[PDB]
């Protein structure tokens, strides 16, 4: 029982590294996603102009 | 990841049960693992007394 603490501790850690090392914050990535679809968006309507010229 | 307590909510559970196997034999020791001691003296001291009687 002494044993399974010590595991349930490694276990707690370990899977908080994971969390740590693989999962985002979700809401900064997802500023991001704006940031980038405003950037297409801007894209897609100036070429629209360009081909004016 | 889930915090510490994980850890410590298994282990209340488990100090809770521990607690009533104690409590209903009426003893502090009830397996060697409560007192490895105690309970080998309490072993020799009861066929003293059932002996004695």
């Amino acid at each position: 029982e002494h044993a399974a603490k010590g595991l349930m501790n490694a276990y707690e850690n370990t899977q908080a590294s994971e969390s740590r090392i693989r999962d985002a914050d979700m809401a900064e990535e997802t500023v991001a996603f704006t940031k980038n679809q405003i950037l297409v968006q801007s894209g897609t309507a100036m070429l629209a102009q360009a081909n004016v010229r | 990841a889930a915090i510490n307590s994980h850890r410590v909510l298994k282990f209340q559970n488990e100090e809770v049960s521990k607690n009533m196997e104690k409590l209903s034999s009426g003893m502090r020791i009830n397996r060697a693992g409560d007192d490895a001691s105690g309970l080998a003296v309490s072993e020799k001291m009861r066929t003293q007394v059932n002996g004695l009687r």
